[PDB]
RNA sequence: UUAAAGGUU
RNA sequence: AACCUUCCC
């Protein structure tokens, strides 16, 4: 009886662009991973077809990082807003574990067709 | 120096194993028999054949370094020799 | 129960017997691994929710078929029958029934999954590593029925001893097909479910002995084209049993079917990387993390662990002749040497050296001293040797006659004997008695020593376990300070001993100290760190007075190495031989109190304390090379401020080289050293201390994450149990908090005092008896399948 | 009175060892076997025949003179 | 191995 | 242990 993630992992708003600075001011769903030893997101959710960085500033606000993202992977959620046509990046690095939790998920409390 | 040559300049970037050095160049080789049914399997006979190549007995000696023609390596002559015997040999060509 | 009988059966005519009687479950007793959000581990437990039938064979002749009936909800029978018409046509997948059936008065749901084996790969992973002697019951099960042996062959004496029966090697590798099939059917799972959209974890219990793949209970369905199969906790669990059962011997044929001959490689060549990447995408196409065929492009120390685990597995299908140091011909003055100009390490793969220098013109004493040392011109101009004495790869004969050594018997000091006769000693009956005594030998007594090296086998560890484990063994060594040392601060203790191989025909180590001055000393330590240097280590033979007649030999490694090895480890070493209180304690006195305050210091707040010890049979000579490697880590991970990662690579290249698998001279010949270690280097008491350490921990956590689980009624426990879980096979990176908590945990209940391969151990005997602390049976198991070494009660 | 024949038979193995037995390989090995067993022995009834067996070696060569050094 | 939390004696 | 609740298929 092996499950795949037990506790459901919550996301927040983030901003992400095509290139370097491109990042505009926030377009991104970013799904997170929060540890006490710093913030580590898992997944990014975009209505933009193509996003490669992404940022976030550090705590103590000196500092911001930059995520480089994987391809798109296109689906279609269902909500009172119909169809979605919606392109999930992950994090080039992003381990199979946390792919499979995000997707768990993301299929488990977010409708798909 | 011209055994050694031939085989280093057939090398992609001209480094070869080491272990493979004395297998495919040295002119001389000493195998050492602790009994007589592994001396019937390895070294039988005047001329053998290892490393893909064909060798030829010339000298026999027993632990006490003394000199045993190949006449005495019987069967039943066996257990009058000392034997970790060791046979050397030329690669003939 | 006729109807249950003939639908279970059903279309596919079949003559099931029913090993459970009626229309009831089967209860049997099976391993598992599992993850919940309460409990988790790999343990033993019992399972219910099945209905067996084996099936029969025309003659009435029952064979291992087996139809398993699942009763569960209709919400499991739904969620299974949606996934498993998506892998329907996939070979790995195991057919599935879907039927209902009116059990008493209501109509139930069944999944019946047609012709099983008895046994999973989670059975047969447990049965290899918590190996108890007679308890085995499945194990045996599990060859007889493959044809891997016979049951008259375990009526023989010691039939499971990797020593004393060398053929159990052979039984084992018989199951080592069943295991590659396994693999390149769970590639195509992985595949399909990819390419089907389904997200799930793949554990070994859900494959039975031929490959298919029979629960989707735990699964969820996503877009087609992106699945996620992961496979962590199922490849880290099944590495040992690959080697151990010798899996990929049929990659030495061609075409990779063991029926034809095997494949004729070129003799010069020595770089396999493109084979390595091959193998790697093969068989281990979904392992997430990336996989460095040569280890000099690694990242860090774990990385360096990480791909030479898969460099120890895949260096066992490339000839032997390929391995060793890769010579180059260079011309000096008009005249050329062949000379050593690189590596290719079984575990490092291919190492070039960095300051070849071509065409030249003079040779220092530096170049002098470092042309003399590498075994290139000394094997390259002796004669070719074979010698059937023994199986160790023989290279070369340096003379043209061997040499067979003696020992003396030893002279008697009859006046002490006589006094003591006087004074009514050596009596009949006598509770004292002479056992001690100066064994003799005659000519062949290295060379069979030599033969106890043969005991050393290629071994992939577990490489998320060893992982976590040395992150906890690391914690040992906080206390001590250590760094490199100009040649100033070298202290040596003798310099009236031997230098070597070469060097020993001119003089002492005192000739090669002075000679140099320390400019020359510190030149040679600035090239190690970006040069290989191999050297050769003489095979001397001991004198002394001992109880059992074994020719004991040392080993007298050469000059340049002891050098370059000091210049780290007298710094790192002599904090460790100048505290006292820690766990290591070597370098402490037994006079003046010292034996008491040791004692005390091990006794530390236990609470129901149990003393335990234990010895390993053959520590020197069949410690595994990954273990080795692992202790040359934590030892220099104390280098994280004066050398670069180029610098600590290159000094592990060199230790690997010259003390690991050197080319030792015995009795006039080159030999080949297969592993183990080198008694007679600088390290060796502190990297056995190392190796100690690292099984007893490895115990620990074998013992806590084989227990029930659900039977453990203290939560911190549980909790601890389960976070152990998470951080061994779900977390890439170390956590530094659990690994604090961890090792504070095992202070408290299991308090160690460790010296070389000697331990003394205090222990809590109630958790030692409830399983939450490592008994002996969890040291015999870890040894077992570790250490390719059973180890009995004499011992321990 | 084992410790007797276990002294007395490492006494003959040093002597010998020092009269270069150990020049023809299969005697010495017989030798050592001989003596190395003798010092592993438990009864008195198994010593005293392997020890007359060692001696027989010694008593064999023509290096000890034995009726001098028998002086008594 | 058996949704969770809470509740009383 | 009895016991009920938002329940859970
Ligand atoms: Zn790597
Ligand atoms: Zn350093």
């Amino acid at each position: 009886n092996n499950e795949l993630s037990p506790v459901a992992l919550r996301q927040m708003s983030c901003a992400a662009g095509t290139t370097q600075t491109a990042c505009t001011d926030d377009n991104a769903l970013a799904y997170y991973n929060t540890t006490k030893g710093g913030r580590f997101v898992l997944a990014l959710l975009s209505d933009l077809q193509d996003l490669k960085w992404a940022r976030f500033p550090k705590s103590d606000g000196t500092g911001t990082i930059y995520t480089e993202l994987e391809p798109p992977c296109r689906f279609v959620t269902d909500t009172p807003k119909g169809p979605k046509v919606k392109y999930l990046y992950f994090i080039k690095g992003l381990n199979n574990l946390n792919r499979g939790m995000v997707l768990g998920s993301l299929a488990a409390t977010v409708r798909l067709q | 120096n011209d055994a050694l040559n031939n085989i280093i300049n057939n090398a992609r970037d001209g480094c070869v194993p080491l272990n493979i050095i004395p297998l495919t160049t040295a002119a001389k080789l000493m195998v050492v028999i602790p009994d007589y049914n592994t001396y019937k399997n390895t070294c039988d006979g005047t001329t053998f054949t290892y490393a893909s190549a064909l060798w030829e007995i010339q000298q026999v000696v027993d632990a006490d370094s003394k000199i045993v023609q190949l006449s005495e390596i019987s069967m039943d002559n066996s257990p009058n020799l000392a034997w970790p015997l060791i046979v050397t040999a030329l690669r003939a060509n | 129960a006729q109807s249950f009988l003939n639908r279970v059966c059903g279309v596919s005519a079949a003559r099931l017997t029913p090993c459970g009687t009626g229309t009831s479950t089967d209860v049997v007793y099976r391993a598992f691994d599992i993850y919940n959000d309460k409990v988790a581990g790999f343990a033993k437990f019992l399972k219910t929710n099945c209905c067996r039938f084996q099936e029969k064979d025309e003659d009435d002749n029952l064979i291992d078929s087996y139809f398993v009936v699942k009763r569960h909800t209709f919400s499991n029978y739904q969620h299974e029958e949606t996934i498993y018409n998506l892998l329907k046509d996939c070979p790995a997948v195991a057919k599935h029934d879907f039927f209902k059936f009116r059990i008493d008065g209501d109509m139930v749901p069944h999944i019946s999954r047609q012709r099983l084996t008895k046994y999973t790969m989670a059975d047969l992973v447990y049965a290899l590593r918590h190996f108890d002697e007679g308890n085995c019951d499945t194990l045996k099960e599990i060859l007889v029925t493959y044809n891997c042996c016979d049951d008259d062959y375990f009526n023989k004496k010691d039939w499971y001893d990797f020593v004393e029966n060398p053929d159990i090697l052979r039984v084992y590798a018989n199951l080592g097909e069943r295991v590659r099939q396994a693999l390149l059917k769970t590639v195509q799972f992985c595949d399909a479910m990819r390419n089907a959209g389904i997200v799930g974890v793949l554990t070994l219990d859900n494959q039975d002995l031929n490959g298919n793949w029979y629960d989707f209970g735990d699964f969820i369905q996503t877009t087609p084209g992106s699945g996620v199969p992961v496979v962590d906790s199922y490849y880290s669990l099944l590495m040992p049993i690959l080697t151990l059962t010798r899996a990929l011997t049929a990659e030495s044929h061609v075409d990779t079917d063991l029926t034809k001959p095997y494949i004729k490689w070129d003799l010069l060549k020595y770089d396999f990387t493109e084979e390595r990447l091959k193998l790697f995408d093969r068989y281990f196409k979904y392992w997430d993390q990336t996989y460095h065929p040569n280890c000099v492009n690694c990242l860090d120390d774990r990385c360096i662990l990480h791909c030479a685990n898969f460099n120890v597995l895949f260096s066992t299908v490339f000839p032997p002749t390929s391995f060793g140091p890769l010579v180059r011909k260079i011309f000096v003055d008009g005249v050329p040497f062949v000379v050593s100009t690189g590596y290719h390490f079984r575990e490092l793969g291919v190492v070039h050296n960095q300051d070849v220098n071509l065409h030249s013109s003079r040779l220092s004493f530096k170049e002098l001293l470092v042309y003399a040392a590498d075994p290139a011109m000394h094997a390259a101009s002796g004669n070719l040797l074979l010698d059937k004495r023994t199986t160790c790869f023989s290279v070369a004969a340096l003379t043209n006659n061997v040499a067979f050594q003696t020992v003396k018997p030893g002279n008697f000091n009859k006046d002490f004997y006589d006094f003591a006769v006087s004074k009514g000693f050596f009596k009949e009956g006598s509770s004292v008695e002479l056992k001690h005594f100066f064994f003799a030998q005659d000519g062949n007594a290295a060379i069979s020593d030599y033969d106890y090296y043969r005991y050393n086998l290629p071994t992939m560890c577990d490489i998320r376990q060893l992982l976590f484990v040395v992150e906890v063994v690391d914690k040992y060594f906080d206390c001590y300070d250590g760094g490199c040392i100009n040649a100033n601060q070298v202290i040596v203790n003798n310099l009236d001993k031997s230098a070597g191989f070469p060097f020993n025909k001119w003089g002492k180590a005192r000739l090669y100290y002075d000679s140099m001055s320390y400019e020359d000393q510190d030149a040679l330590f600035a090239y190690t760190k970006r040069n290989v240097i191999p050297t050769i280590t003489q095979m001397n033979l001991k004198y002394a007075i001992s109880a059992k007649n074994r020719a004991r030999t040392v080993a007298g490694v050469s000059i340049c190495s002891t050098m370059t090895n000091r210049q780290f480890h007298q710094k790192l070493l002599k904090s460790i031989a100048a505290t006292r209180g820690a766990t290591v304690v070597i370098g402490t006195s037994k006079f003046y109190g010292g034996w008491h305050n040791m004692l005390k210091t091990v006794y530390s707040d236990v609470e129901n304390p149990h003393l335990m010890g234990w010895d390993y049979p053959k520590c020197d000579r069949a410690m595994p090379n990954m273990l080795r490697i692992m202790a040359s880590l934590v030892l220099a991970r104390k280098h994280t401020t004066c050398c670069s990662l180029s610098h600590r690579f290159y000094r592990l290249a060199n230790e690997c080289a010259q003390v690991l698998s050197e080319m030792v001279m015995c009795g006039g010949s080159l030999y080949v050293k297969p592993g183990g270690t080198s008694s007679g280097d600088a390290t060796t008491a502190y990297a056995n201390s190392v190796f100690n350490i690292c099984q007893a921990v490895t115990a620990n956590v074998n013992a806590l994450l084989s227990t029930d689980g659900n039977k453990i009624a203290d939560k911190y426990v549980r909790n601890l149990q389960h976070r152990l879980y998470e951080c061994l096979y779900r977390n890439r990176d170390v956590d530094t908090d659990f690994v604090n908590e961890f090792y504070a945990y095992l202070r408290k209940h299991f308090s160690m005092m460790i010296l070389s391969d000697d331990a003394v151990v205090c222990f809590n005997s109630t958790y030692a008896s409830q399983g939450l602390v490592a008994s002996i049976k969890n040291f015999k198991s870890v040894l077992y399948y570790q250490n390719n070494v059973f180890m009995s009660e004499a011992k321990c | 009175k084992m410790s007797d024949v276990k002294c007395t038979s490492v006494v003959l193995l040093s002597v010998l060892q020092q009269l270069r037995v150990e020049s023809s390989s299969k005697l010495w090995a017989q030798c050592v076997q001989l003596h190395n067993d003798i010092l592993l022995a438990k009864d008195t009834t198994e010593a005293f025949e392997k020890m007359v067996s060692l001696l027989s070696v010694l008593l064999s060569m023509q290096g000890a003179v034995d009726i001098n050094k028998l002086c008594e």
